[PDB]
């Protein structure tokens, strides 16, 4: 089956520093396009940031702009997210998302297939 | 970029290509405003104005007549891409030319010489307006032409006029010639400053928007400009630029000559077909088979979608152990023994048989080494030059990392096929045993 | 003219090299510089083509090159068969084709 | 008079923030712009000119493009003494015109 | 237009084009008259005069050295109609180039700008004379270039004598770019006015006059020049126009996609081969391989004969009785199943086989169906797009006829040939049964 | 000129050509000094000079942005052909951009128009400068562009510079639209004063030298120019000329239309695949089988030694008696009866087969002869026209010596291959026998 | 094997004429460019006249500049030299060579197969 | 002025060859060269005009060629009257320059 699956999710003291692990498997890894996105509880999807096919270009949301860094491992099909000075406000549950686009229109890229997320916790 | 020298097929992969490929096209309709000409007229006599004048009116007049309509794989996936592209601007010219439509897009441009327009076939259109030639008709050559009699003697007025409508010319002149439909995007259907702007507006990631902007002489050729026609003395018409949609995934490139071996003195020989371009699009590999789609720059390739030919994952099995996959990689075999340089990018392949006399050398110090007869492969680091007999090849002094996937070749290790012994772009195991 | 030395001499295993001095309307015009060696009696045998490439048959001992106006032939290791004369060749922009004075080597 | 629009009035960024400022002529200026930086109490700086050229001893992170009539400005990535108004000019024709200056804080 | 789906070949056949297919050449023999420029000099200092003096004959002197020289059936005929149509033409040129002709050619433009001239080998040639630039020299410059002065402060003179000599120095390119025959007609060549006229004197029916000249950038685009050489101060040159001797007619177009079945899980597809233009010639089908030559305007299609082939009457059965018929219709056949979009003129067939996921549907509504795997045929009204996995193609939006000839297709219903089962252009029963 | 019918394989081969043939490249740099253009500047308003200045600044300014890169046998060899051409330039390119290359460059340039310059790589280009517009802009324009004040009276001026300029604008044009590498050498990189200077600058023999003058528009049509790129204000580019290495050697041009014979009312058909350009190069014979390598002029015909493929010695056995040599000829055979004209130089080969009437005329006379089913071999003495049913050729009046050699066709003497009946391009004694 | 046989050399008075034959054998004789050249007794190679491989071109020393007359009848595959005015400063050998180029940088020509040559002396 | 180098200064050669003298301008001069003839003692001759062009009464064996700077001529095969010297004039502007003027023996 394709599917994600994310790791290394876990409860951080402010500040400190995790990193997220979401292994891919069933698929062409290195042919897609891989994202981040959190949802902090009960709240609403917050995207995080986007990595290309082939890592050429990495993008980030301004809450993880600096603090996080995505990268992939195209021969292990593994994509990882470094996070550091995490706040309080980090505190959500992290998937990771396949992303695609048709060119057609524009190029706005959609998720199709989803991991189950990794809870990530920022408290004392 | 990275080089596999197949030896049990005498092909290299190219590998370590990263992809540009075009997905959807992006609309700019530019209004170029010829002015208030057919209003003037030089009635005197023989005049520098009224030449241009004429010229002027006359190509006006000629435009709006001119008015568009509206297995090998490489001839079939160039004419796909062809079709697919013209049809793809047709249908949206259709739209534009509804006066209800170019009404609205002439009205928006009325404050602005560049507006974002939706059509009512949902396009969301880039609108421009291109204006000096009529604000110089208006301002300037409607007063100087005055009662007629235009053979003022103020020349900077007619030097003046054959500067601002030569573009309008050359508008007519590649719209004419070409029937309605430019196969490129001249510097006169769109300047460098109006495309850096369609780019800077096209609803993209940043990436392809750095990308295009640096690339910019690739969305100019990629690209193409219907005319929708001429709407009282403006006109229309639309430059489509690609958007590409699908970019930096790993593409490589396979070249193949061929590669025979003698039994009882009796050549027999294969080639690989499959040769030519291959991109991962969205987790499915994808062929390329026509040499007029595909482009590079550095390590990125430009290539249409509209020309792939989705090839099965298993399809690169035919770059690792062929002699023993289960797809049908396509060869052709025979007996004919061509020798033959193909020049990789990283090297070469030079197949040399028995007659002509191959060798490589060094500008700086001639003969290194004669080939020995058979397929080889000569990174451009062994040598400066290839010669099959007389001829010279100087090889690509390109930095890369070279490698050998080394077998015994598959002409030398399975008997051909007594009757047909020459076979075109067949699946392999109808070649051999 | 396209001149050389009238004769070099070695002991065996030495190197020896010979010049070809041209001009202007040869060497120096972009035509490039053969080599060929006669032993007595014999007619000449090519030793060299285009500067610097060596005939199949031709011992790997034999190097040459062209530089500016000028090239040499370096006779590395140095033997008994190699008491021959050596004539440089080029094309002369005037005069077509100019063999050098030709510079007998001596063992 | 070549008006010179220059957006956004104003700016606030992180370090690191790959913050952009957009000059618009009211007519055709070629390529015939500058941005200067000035420092709070500071006579202006100039870090672009011709549109497009860094001036010798500016940080490589500053960085402009455009042409004809819309250009912009980038700060590839906002460094603390970055802070500061910008202004464009044009020198296309007399009067040479600054643009309304952006302040960057 | 009408359009049949040929269900059993996956190959639709259009229908209802008319055909307008060039039979002859027609000869314009245009004397450009240079004027008396070689008894100009500037022999003061730089001048703008000079410059445009010394363009002028220098590039007439430049004219004086150029002259012209004198089964896979598309390689085959797009041959043919290259040789024909420059043999055609320099036969003509070859009794021009007679000195006893070009005087008589030059005499009867005495004057008249326009006159009708019959060539020693019996040819009816047009002749036109193009005078303006003589007019110029004659009256105008060689009046002001006094004694080799002309630093001249009438700067009228100079700006409009680059205006008058443009059109020379122009034939003067694009002849010795060509080395001395054009591929096609340009402006500079032959005016607007000037083909106008030229149509209008060819001895033709006033529905071919009519037709031709309404198409008159397509009669520009089938003619071509032919440089005669310079005799005095004029240059020669030949303009052959088309003669569409055969019109009205019916003309077809076949399009074809692989027609594939998995019998016992392995692939076997075949592909029509036979694909392109048709047209019946008096009272012949004549097929037209090439892709270069046919070309359509509205319902009518514009080819030349020279490219066609002529194929049996029972040829058509193709398009009826393929499985059942004995005309050998040519097919490839084989193991590898492309899938692919061909886009007909009403309607696009699509190709859909194991792997891609093909998909029909319209900017309104989305994804309106999900294909079937096998070859299918999409009406341009039941979507507006289909896609084969991300490529995405937009059909044409024409209205017509589409109609649905059943029946099971031949590579599901006949049994493959075991050895060779890849075969290229061959008759049909060779790959089945 | 000499031509055989062979009719033993309806094909003829025409002898008597002979050979030019390019085997190097000779490379001129040309330094295009642009001039000081960069410290100028219009300020006051609209004018005639600060539109030319604009366009020089910009074109300048946008070429900076430019830059290059820093068995079916036609396929295989024009693909080697254009990429060992680029390859070749483009290792010159690369050592000249290296700046210690450039500043010796320029600076043997500063007091001669013309320099010969060995490159560091051994390369020895010639070199060129072109400062008509340097000088220009030195002394007129910057002293004319007042304190940036230019609307000048002086007309004369603006008319000068936009002169001056035009050569530039067309270099930038050309390089930028080809991306750097241009397809040939327009008058605008290379004027015909230079081409004369830098041929008989060439290192060759007086026979080339006059030859190449002579011919001087191929030598044009052969080479191709790369932008080195922007250097301070002067544009350096390059030109690689041919070198035509081999000449006065024979070639020959075979051709052939399809031989059939009605066995049991079956049309055995055969046709050479072999067809194309030969030449003996250096001992060996060498065969260009891709249409773009070889064109004549006269007896001459001008290929590429880098399209070139060879075949053996005794590959003329396929023109002497192909029945019964033992070498593998190319062809193709199969069950429909083409019917076609094949125009050689010195006539026409006529297939016609059951179905289409064909005949042959004069212009005098009108039909002479109705020609018999079968292949038919109609010199252009025995008529001036054939005609294939409607379809009209007209035949190329030459002079030369046609031949007959004799023989019982293949087609009918010996038997085809029951299956597959249908081959193509396969060893002759695949399909028969 | 590829060999060049030179004959017709012998004893001519000084003002004599002679012609000299090179019959070419075991090469397609009609591919090549054919060359003489001569060698005083104990002097160095003097180049003396060189034909074109169809014979379009021909080239002489300025010795031999109208007192020789190269040719070369390819379907005898044999190369002849005329020669006229014999001087005595002819008193040479002459070898025909085979003469043959690459283009690449220059087309300067080199005598690959040489014949053993002919004794050609002019005296009383 | 246009200045006219011509070289060489003298050439000498044997009856039947193919002698040839070139000429130089310091700048371009179009085609506009002509080349003369005069032999010792007598007023000068027309050979060759706009470079390339053989006045009616020569012998054929005379002929020209080049343009803008470099012109070459060439007597095909030197005949014994052809001794004298020859000179090449420019008469692209005024004053026409006439060249140095090289003796042929
Ligand atoms: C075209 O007309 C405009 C408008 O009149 C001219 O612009 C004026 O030019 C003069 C002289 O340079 C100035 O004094 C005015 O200030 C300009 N503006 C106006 C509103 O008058 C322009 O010069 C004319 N010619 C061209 C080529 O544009
Ligand atoms: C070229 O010369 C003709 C006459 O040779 C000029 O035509 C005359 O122009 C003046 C001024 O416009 C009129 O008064 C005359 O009536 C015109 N005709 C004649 C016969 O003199 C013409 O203007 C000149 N220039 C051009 C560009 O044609
Ligand atoms: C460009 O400048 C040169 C040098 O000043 C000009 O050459 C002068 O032209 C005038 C024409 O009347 C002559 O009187 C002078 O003798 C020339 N030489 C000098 C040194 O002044 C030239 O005319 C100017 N214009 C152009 C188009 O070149
Ligand atoms: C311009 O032309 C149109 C059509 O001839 C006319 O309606 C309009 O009034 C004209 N305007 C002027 C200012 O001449
Ligand atoms: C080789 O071919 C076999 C076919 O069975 C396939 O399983 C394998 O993946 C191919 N590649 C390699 C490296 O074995
Ligand atoms: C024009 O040139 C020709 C050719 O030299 C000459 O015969 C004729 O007399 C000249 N006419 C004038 C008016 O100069
Ligand atoms: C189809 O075949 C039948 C006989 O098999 C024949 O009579 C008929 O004409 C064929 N179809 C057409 C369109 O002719
Ligand atoms: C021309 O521009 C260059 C650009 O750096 C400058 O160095 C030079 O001094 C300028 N020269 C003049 C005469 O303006
Ligand atoms: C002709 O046929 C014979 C017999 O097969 C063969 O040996 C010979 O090579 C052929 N000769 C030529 C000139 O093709």
């Amino acid at each position: 089956e394709v599917q994600l699956v994310e790791s290394g999710g876990g409860l951080v003291k402010p500040g400190g520093s995790l990193r997220l692990s979401c292994a891919a498997s069933g698929f062409t890894f290195s042919s897609y396009s891989m994202n981040w996105v959190r949802q902090a509880p009960g709240k609403g999807l917050e995207w995080v940031s986007s990595i290309s096919a082939s890592s050429s270009y990495s993008d980030y949301a301004d809450s993880a702009k600096g603090r996080f860094t995505i990268s992939r491992d195209n021969a292990k099909t593994s994509l990882f997210l470094q996070m550091n000075s995490l706040r309080a406000e980090d505190t959500a549950i992290y998937f990771c998302a396949r992303a695609r686009a048709t060119g057609y229109s524009s190029i706005t890229p959609y998720f199709d297939i989803w991991g189950q997320g990794t809870l990530v916790t920022v408290s004392s | 970029l990275k080089e596999s020298y197949l030896e049990e097929s005498c092909s290299t992969i190219t590998e370590g290509y990263l992809s540009v490929l075009r997905t959807g096209w992006y609309t700019n309709v530019f209004t170029l405003e010829v002015g208030d000409v057919e209003n003037l007229t030089c009635a005197d006599g023989p005049s520098l104005i009224k030449t241009e004048l004429d010229l002027t009116k006359s190509a006006l007049r000629e435009l709006r007549t001119v008015s568009a309509d509206q297995f090998v794989l490489g001839a079939i996936a160039c004419g796909v891409a062809t079709a697919a592209a013209v049809t793809a601007g047709v249908a949206i010219a259709k739209c534009i030319r509804l006066e209800s439509e170019v009404t609205a897009i002439k009205n928006c441009l009325k404050k602005t010489n560049e507006c974002v327009s939706t059509l009512g076939c949902g396009v969301r259109v880039l609108a421009t307006a291109v204006r000096e030639l009529k604000d110089f008709v208006s301002k300037n050559l409607t007063r100087a032409i005055n009662k007629n009699k235009c053979d003022i003697p103020d020349l900077k007025m007619a030097v003046s006029f054959s500067q601002f409508n030569r573009r309008f010319l050359n508008v007519v002149r590649q719209f004419s010639d070409n029937a309605g439909i430019t196969p490129a995007i001249s510097k006169d259907l769109m300047t460098d400053a109006e495309l850096a702007r369609a780019i800077s507006n096209m609803p993209t990631s940043a990436g392809q928007i750095k990308l295009m902007l640096e690339n910019r002489a690739m969305v100019r050729r990629k690209g193409f400009g219907i005319l929708i026609g001429v709407y009282g003395s403006s006109v229309i018409y639309m430059v489509q630029l690609p958007i590409f949609g699908v970019i930096d995934t790993p593409c490589w490139i396979v070249k193949a000559a061929p590669s025979c071996s003698e039994k009882k003195g009796n050549y027999a020989c294969l080639l690989r077909e499959d040769q030519g371009w291959y991109c991962q699009n969205a987790g499915s590999t994808v062929y390329y088979p026509c040499e007029k789609d595909c482009e590079t720059r550095g390590d990125h390739v430009f290539c249409d979608t509209a020309a792939g030919i989705n090839v099965a994952e298993q399809s690169k099995e035919c770059n690792i152990n062929i002699s023993t996959t289960n797809y049908p990689c396509k060869v052709s075999c025979g007996r004919h023994p061509i020798s033959m340089v193909a020049l990789s990018p990283l090297g070469a392949l030079v197949a040399c048989y028995k007659g002509v006399s191959c060798s490589i050398g060094s500008n700086r110090v001639g003969i290194i080494k004669q080939l020995n007869k058979g397929c080889s492969y000569i990174t451009n680091q062994d040598a400066d030059t290839v010669t099959i007999d007389n001829t010279v090849y100087q090889l690509s002094k390109v930095e890369g990392e070279q490698h050998v996937i080394k077998g015994r070749p598959v002409s030398s290790s399975f008997d051909p096929v007594k009757f047909p012994q020459d076979q075109f772009n067949v699946a392999l195991d109808q070649c051999f045993e | 003219v396209v001149t050389q030395p009238p004769s070099v001499s070695g002991a065996p295993g030495q190197r020896v090299t010979i010049s070809c001095t041209g001009s202007s309307s040869n060497i120096g015009a972009g035509y490039d510089v053969h080599w060929y060696q006669q032993l007595p009696g014999t007619a000449p045998k090519l030793l060299i083509y285009d500067n610097n490439n060596r005939p199949s048959g031709v011992p790997d001992r034999f190097s040459a090159s062209k530089s500016g106006t000028s090239a040499s032939l370096a006779i590395t290791g140095l033997q008994a068969e190699d008491e021959a004369d050596y004539y440089c060749q080029s094309y002369d922009r005037s005069l077509s084709g100019v063999f050098g004075t030709g510079t007998k080597v001596t063992v | 008079d070549i008006q010179m629009t220059q957006s956004p009035s104003s700016l606030s960024a992180s370090v690191g923030d790959r913050v952009t400022i957009t000059c618009q002529a009211s007519q055709g200026i070629n390529y015939y712009l500058n941005w200067y930086q000035q420092k709070p109490g500071k006579a202006p700086k100039v870090l672009i000119y011709d549109a497009s050229d860094l001036e010798t001893g500016v940080p490589s992170r500053f960085s402009g493009g455009g042409s004809g009539t819309h250009f912009t400005f980038t700060i590839s990535s906002l460094q603390t003494e970055d802070i500061g108004t910008y202004y464009c000019q044009q020198y296309d024709n007399l009067p040479f015109t600054f643009g309304q200056g952006t302040r960057l804080e």
